[PDB]
RNA sequence: AAUAAAAUAUUACUUUGGAUAGUUUAGUUUCCUGGGCGAUGAAGAACGCAAUGAAUUGCGAUAAGUGAUAGGAACAAUAAAAUGUGAAUAUCCAAAAUUUGAAUGCUUGAAAGUAUACUAAGGUAUAUAUGAUAUUCAAUAUCCA
RNA sequence: AAAGACAUUUCUAGUUAAUCCUUUAAUAAUAAGGCUU
RNA sequence: GGGAACGGGCUUGAUUGGAACGGCGGGGAAAGAAGACCCUGUUGAGCUUGACUCUAAUUUAUCAUGUGA
RNA sequence: AAAAUGAAGACAUUUUAACGAGUAAGGAAACGAAAUGGCGUAAGGACAACAAAAGUAGUAAAGAUUUAAAGUAAUUUAGAUUGAAACUGUCCUUAGUGCAGAUCUUGGUGGUAGUAGCAAAUACUAAGAAGAGGAAAAAAACAUCUUAGAACUGAAGAGGAGAAAGGUUCCUAAACAACAUUACUUGGAUUAGGGUGAAUCGAUCCUAAAUUACAGAUGGAAAUCCUUAAGAAA
RNA sequence: AUAAACAUACUUUGAAUCGGCCAAGUCUGGUAAGCAGGACUGGCGAUGCGGGAUGAACCGAACGUCGAGAUAAAGUGCCAAA
RNA sequence: CGAGAAUAGAAACUCUUGAAGAAGUAAAUUAUCUACCCGUCUUGAAACACGGACCAAGGAGUCUAACAUGGAUGCGAAUGAGAAUAGCAGGAAAGCUAUAACAUGAAGAGAAAACGAAAAACUAUGAGAGUGUAGAAAUACAUUUAGCAAUAGUAUCUUUCAA
RNA sequence: AGAUUUGAGUAUCGUAAGAGGACUCCCUUAACUUAAGCAUAUCAAUAAGGGAAGGAAGAAAAAAUAACAAUGAUUUCUUAAGUAAUGGCGAAUGAAAAAGAAAAAGACCAAGUUGAUAAGAGUGUAACUAAUAGAAAAGCUAUAUUUAAAAGGGAUAAUUUAAAUUGAAUUCAGAACGAAUAUUGAGCCAGAGAGAGUGAAAGCCUCGUCAAUUUAGAUAUAUCUUGAAAAGAAUAUGGUUUAGAAAAGAGUAAAUUUAUUUGGAAGUAUAAAUCGAAAAGGUGAUAGUAUUCAUCAAAGUCUAAAUAUUACAGGAAAACUGAUAGCAAAGAAGUACUGUGAAGGAAAACUUAAAAGAACUUUGGAAAAAGAGUGAAAAGAGCUUGAAAGAGUAAUAUGUGAACGGAUAAUUUAUAAGAAAAAUAGUGGAAUAUGUUAUAAAUAAAGAUGUGAAAAGAUUAGAUAUAUAAGUAGUAUAUUUAAUAAGAUUAUGUUGAAAUUUAUAA
């Protein structure tokens, strides 16, 4: 070394000459990649959908305030969105028991999402004869249930002026076929943010946040004193 | 570009600028940062004088997501939301609709007081404040507001 | 453009290919133009040479008439009867010829080569056929769009357009230092030059009319 | 002082040599598709087989090739014979597939050999380890008359 | 004592306790590690 | 003579006809070999030894549960 | 260096003044008044007869040899001869890019030099035959075969046979380009044929020093140990 | 007083080099050395040209290609210009 | 006798040689002057220092990665996002598009806990712009204003035991 | 005697072995080297040795991160990051969570329960079995929810793979050549102007290439038939009559010590010696104890996909090499040849379009030579061109112990410079110049400020239909009805600079 430089710090003291990874096979990779999710899109059609999953929040401070796809949704998100979860992972949503409630929020966040799912979702028949007993019992109960929808539009009419069932029936009718790939990209994970306006009143402007934030830290540290005054 | 290089400019010079005496041999003093402390010490002294020794205290596993916080400067919070909107709320006061700034959908979060403010009532919201970012808040006729 | 990856455009690949092709790919690459006479006769362009066939050598030295006594694919030539050189001590030997260099004007048609012309003639009638569905929907696009012209315009000559109207872009003021020194002295000489050939124009011009 | 034999110098032609130029059925690298061997005897080795062959190629006592299916008139260095009643040529097919080699009845050095059983010759089977089933046993090992 | 949306901070005096920093879920007494000489 | 202090070449002189055969051993500081003597490398290797640091072999102690006294 | 002029002229402008040695070393490219200027090799992208046939080339490419011209030089240009199928000029881009040396690598070739040598093994001669091959003013020497003379190894041999090793060298005929330090009609050399016969000779059979298996013992492994001891084996 | 604007002040980045040797109205060790080691300056190295016959260092003088002249060191019997 | 100034005038030529070869240039020879073996190490080699008999072809500062300075370029409190990756037309190792993780930067000090930058700055010299006069051709002096860059020094502020 | 247990021989049906190992999973305590010496360290899961695998393997479903507004099997990529940390704290070595993507999938044994228990096992097959994580059996039931006769066949269609077929336009005219694709002239094709061959350069001569066709092979691709559309079956939360009153992986996890390894530092992982748990417990990387908190629940197994590949095989490309280069190998190259062996290991491309490869005579023993002949041309087989070193011939020139070079002349040779033209005076104006008119072209505009149109959407309020419907302006889709707010993009006024310079003809 001469001259004023930084101190060198490389690591090539080993055989790199093997350790050289080339990536001439990237250009390739794209093309074998969409060629083999494009016969995905096939063989199960329509939803080639990669399973609806839930928003979940990123770990740690740094990232909290972010909201991100998770893996699968718990087993009260999916009793609280009324979906069996043996049905479940046949109608396209992951589900992960692994996960624990964390909060309230996420509990209604991600039951809501499952509730907008279920409406947008189009399940067709197991076989696709017209004979099929779904199909037959969807027109037994077609005049029974105008009878039974009859109360449910006045039951919202009056009021908005622990019944509730345990599971809500699958969407199950004939209809034209429209392929969508994901429907994570259909159902946003959050709404998009305008700029927020606040009436600014007294009550804020005296607020001393600078005095919160030391007393919340000073109560912490002040922890230590009690502990050795109340052994003493 | 390689005959750009040096090399194509000294074609026919003996020693390819190197010279004679000293030749360009294999080494120059040893092999990567060698002899620090005993023939490169000037040049350590003189370039790098703490490179020998240990200071503070180890981590054994540092967490550095814990003093991540991006620090934002009074003068720089009305840049957040753009001048338009500054304009526009340009003569509000107390009882009426006031801008708010929401440093952490930012990407900052804590505030530090440098520089001037505008003269127009703010409502800065943000985890942690600064002394002097406050009293900056504070006197310009704003509010400040604690998150997370 | 060539857009089978399969079938290779590399040079070396395709001689390679040649020199090593086995004798049932050998017979075809040894083809023969029929002559007038047979063409209209079974409306076929190209048939493999055949031995006993009567030839007419069409292009090299001596463009004689003769019967193919051989068909070497080995070395993908044929031999004549009518061409042959004297090997000096007396005897004669034939003279090799490639087979693009002649024309059939009389064919040895056994059994296979009336089954092969015949399946010849019909394949071409159909691609005929094919080019004349094609050619009908091109036309009849072109008419839907310009009711009031016709497809035969495009075989006749065509009537450039004389209208020469001008832009200002203020660009043109930068053109000339917008050139490197190579292409701004080509630029002016040619200019200069062209100005030249018209000075010499005007006095040819101005002669002719005195 | 003198001669130009040898010596030296330049050019042309020729020679020794194989540079230079032009060329390429050969390589190198990257990528794509597979990654399909063997006790039903593999990979490797040896020997043998062409009308005239030494190598190489192809093949295995049916030998530079047999059948079948495609294929349609050649091969050639020379002479034969065959051939549209089907010549070349191609193959994930069928038949056949010498001695070895994991090599496996025993032996094996450059070794020639040799036993038994089944079906004189010829051909099969018989290594070691091991799973399942059957059968014949051994040990008072546990009961037990 | 003064400001604070249907809680909570600030200033003042008396008190009691803890007090150079760290061992990263929180504390404690040992232990160890930092900083200056 | 001077020069790297022992010239075939340089300076000044002596002197010179071109091509060579047989001998010869003065010279070409003649050829053979990156001196083997000497020194220097932060270059080795064989051998030696209470040089430094280790190690096989040997040795000593403890643990690893047979019964009845 | 300073003035002047400056869209393209051209020679990298015009004028004036000062200056110019050089080892090691430095001055990458681009930069109109240019923060040095250029030559050469190969490949890539463009440009190369401006009016619709647009660089050169079987009316002779590249290369080679010389003759002249331009340049301070690196080099370039053209002619002539040779050569017969590709190649060149300009701008950018790229580099496996410029050789007198490395006891450099590979190949080829000189002087030495028609020189040193073709001097151990006592030795050959005459007539005839075959053959292109002893001629000649002695060119004093002449390979093979037969005969005659003269000789050597001297029977612990330069004799007659085997083991190992070699591998067809064995025998015959044709033929002599190369090989045997001259030559060869000769040959262990070239070409083509032919040739090796076992009940009794050997191998095969037996064991010697020793060597190697199954099972067993040992080892992380490869494998090692054991050879009748460990085994319902032999 | 004299000189100094292609003056002056620099900034950054970097090469090579730190075996040196010579002279003398200088010095030290040594009998002394073409010996060893120093102070100041000029040189050679890195440098050719004219002269000292020859010479790394002496004397004159430092170099783009040339023409004509006055010169420097030093020379004017011949070699050799005078 | 005579400078300045005013008035008027008078200079455009010969010879020799050259396509029977001028001037110049090149080659060979002769003559005068002149010239030690190249490369390298070295204070110093033509050296009795080493390598080099001769010729052709090959032959040695390259590639990958990190940092820095510097010349050209884009954007600029942002820049990159040919990060992986996902799409488009065209068939394409090329090209185009993706509100985007992160990198570097916008804030710095401390071992760390804990913190986190204005007296809307000051002083000096300094770039530039106007007028007037005169020499008189350019230009030279006086005077009014402006105070950037750079340098040095000051208050004030952040962190530190310590600026 | 009989019933078992254990161990053998034989027969039958099978299985392993060897090759290959580029990529994959492992074992084993190299050194050169770097540290400017060297001993820890580094080189370095590196070389060599050894074992085992597949088209991929390995891993894989938390005794896991974290301390959050919390995530959630494994793998791979980006970033974190040359960072935390390790280190004669020297040289050097060196991660992982979070975050962004490719791909996604979860299932069983053991133990527990059920026992008129089920040719082979009762020393137990079989069935049920987890986040509301005390499960498990038999029978009735309530409410929500799922459901067509499964599996296997046959046919059509679609998507792909392979083979075969097909695939335009000058067999154009002239001149010239040994020979036409080059050349001149007139035409044509093109979803084909990638490429090869052809006496010589081809879009239109052959084969091909673009667009296609046909036939086979597959998909867990959809359609109809077999096939009826019923009986029933299934998921979850309950209630009830009997049954029952559980289990959850041991020489393991830890501990003491030793050795290796790790970034893991009072011990990250592995192994060995000793020791050794549980009315469970592991982890939160500073050792210790205590109390809380958080998060998991080890000591059995399987598992596609995203990922790697310089073996080998089949293809395609290339700013790669072009016969001393590129593989060692462009020919019978791992060949010839060397070595006892392990091993080592080359050189060598080109006649011509076509052999038309001279062919008969004279000389010679022959080889050959000279004629003759083939060919466009000897290009003559030692064959395209044919350099230098080294020789031979011819022409020219020079000469006493080197040769060569440079400046200056002389001699000789070569190159090489030209066809115009006088004085004066009569005619005769021809290129140009000066300046007058006319014509033409070019040269001035960067911006500023006004008025509209508008796709795609966005928000809200209504209407119809479908699906679903929690007591939260019900949601979602398709089609319609009005309103606001912006809007990429786009049309058009006003404003604002001329009068010069060249050329052309009188």
């Amino acid at each position: 070394m001469k001259h004023n430089q930084a101190v060198s710090n490389i690591h090539f003291c080993k055989d790199w000459r093997s350790k050289v990874h080339t990536w001439f096979k990237q250009p390739f990779r794209k093309i074998r990649r969409h060629q083999t999710r494009v016969e995905k899109a096939k063989a199960v059609f329509p939803a080639t959908i990669k399973s609806l999953k839930p928003s979940v929040h990123c770990m740690n401070q740094r990232f909290n305030y972010k909201l991100r796809l998770g893996r699968g949704f718990t087993l009260k998100e999916l009793r609280a969105a009324k979906i069996d979860k043996n049905l479940a992972r046949t109608i396209g949503i992951a589900v992960d028991p692994r996960r624990k409630e964390s909060s309230k929020e996420c509990l209604n966040r991600n039951a809501q999402r499952l509730t907008e799912y279920m409406n947008r979702l189009v399940v067709l028949p197991k076989v696709h004869a017209a004979t099929a007993k779904r199909l037959v019992l969807n027109k037994k109960n077609a005049e029974a249930k105008t009878k039974k929808a009859a109360e449910i539009k006045k039951f919202i009419a009056e009021h908005n002026k622990k019944k509730t069932k345990q599971f809500n029936k699958l969407p199950v009718q004939q209809k034209e076929a429209k392929q969508v790939l994901d429907a994570n990209k259909v159902i946003r994970l959050t709404a998009p943010c305008t700029l927020e306006t606040k009436t600014l009143t007294k009550g804020m402007k005296a607020f001393d946040a600078v005095a919160h934030l030391r007393k919340a830290k000073n109560v912490a540290k002040a922890v230590s004193g009690i502990v050795k005054g109340q052994k003493k | 570009a390689t005959r750009f290089r040096q090399t194509r400019r000294r074609r026919g010079h003996v020693s390819m600028g190197y010279g004679r005496i000293g030749k360009h041999r294999k080494q120059r003093g040893g092999r990567g940062n060698a002899g620090g402390q005993h023939h490169r010490k000037t040049w350590f002294t003189t370039f790098h004088p703490d490179y020998f020794g240990k200071h503070g205290m180890r981590v054994f596993h540092l967490k550095a997501n814990k003093y991540y916080c991006p620090s934002i400067n009074v003068d720089s919070l009305w840049s957040l939301v753009g001048k338009d909107v500054q304009a526009q709320y340009k003569n509000a006061k107390v009882g009426e609709e006031v801008p708010v700034i929401d440093c952490v959908k930012h990407g900052y979060f804590k505030v530090l007081g440098k520089g001037f403010l505008p003269k127009q009532p703010v409502i800065v919201r943000a985890r942690y404040f600064s002394e002097k970012a406050q009293q900056k808040i504070k006197a310009v006729g704003g509010a400040c507001e604690l998150t997370a | 453009m060539k857009f089978n990856c399969k079938v290779s455009s590399n040079p070396s690949k395709a001689r390679k290919a040649l020199y090593t092709a086995n004798a049932s790919q050998r017979a075809l690459m040894m083809s023969a133009r029929l002559s007038k006479e047979l063409r209209e006769k079974y409306n076929v362009i190209a048939i493999p040479i055949h031995k006993d066939d009567e030839v007419k050598i069409i292009k090299g030295h001596q463009k004689v008439a003769g019967k193919v006594t051989a068909v070497r694919r080995s070395k993908y030539v044929i031999n004549i009867d009518k061409l042959t050189k004297t090997k000096a001590n007396g005897q004669t030997v034939p003279i090799a010829i490639r087979p693009s260099n002649v024309i059939i004007t009389k064919l040895f048609l056994n059994k296979d080569r009336e089954a092969l012309l015949a399946k010849k003639a019909e394949s071409r009638k159909s691609y005929k056929e094919l080019v004349a569905k094609r050619n009908e929907e091109v036309a009849k696009a072109f008419t839907a769009v310009y009711p009031a012209l016709n497809m035969d315009i495009f075989g006749k000559k065509v009537e450039p357009i004389t209208e020469k109207k001008p832009i200002r872009i203020p660009s043109k003021k930068m053109a000339e230092k917008l050139m490197s020194k190579p292409t701004l002295r080509a630029y002016k000489t040619g200019i200069k030059v062209h100005k030249a050939k018209n000075a010499i124009a005007a006095y040819k011009a101005a002669l002719a009319k005195k």
